[PDB]
């Protein structure tokens, strides 16, 4: 987020994240309207 | 944003695997209590002795 991108349509860039404290409440200011679709995990309780 | 509709539909499909086929559940609850019984099993009585 808030960064440049590469033409990864054919070769998606993968970022491995580990050993950190994750917050999702800051991801709600991406744009005036955006999709936050989730499959397998409810949108809530993600922090817990 | 943080506004949700609680109702979601299953959309059952026969092509789904074992874990997605619909199942019908009937839950029977009894209450064994000192109060007089209305419903009883199919048993035959006997003369009082
Ligand atoms: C991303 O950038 C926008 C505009 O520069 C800003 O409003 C928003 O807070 C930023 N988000 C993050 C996570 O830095």
């Amino acid at each position: 987020f808030n960064a440049t991108r590469f033409a990864s349509v054919y070769a998606w860039n993968r970022k491995r994240i580990s050993n950190c404290v994750a917050d999702y409440s800051v991801l709600y200011n991406l744009a005036p309207f955006f999709t936050f679709k989730c499959y397998g995990v409810s949108p809530t309780k993600l922090n817990d | 944003f943080n506004c949700y509709f609680p109702l979601r539909s299953y959309s059952f499909r026969p092509t789904y695997g074992v874990g997605h086929q619909p199942y019908r559940v009937v839950v029977l609850s009894f209450e064994l209590l000192h109060a007089p019984a209305t419903v009883c099993g199919p048993k035959k009585s006997t003369n009082l002795v």
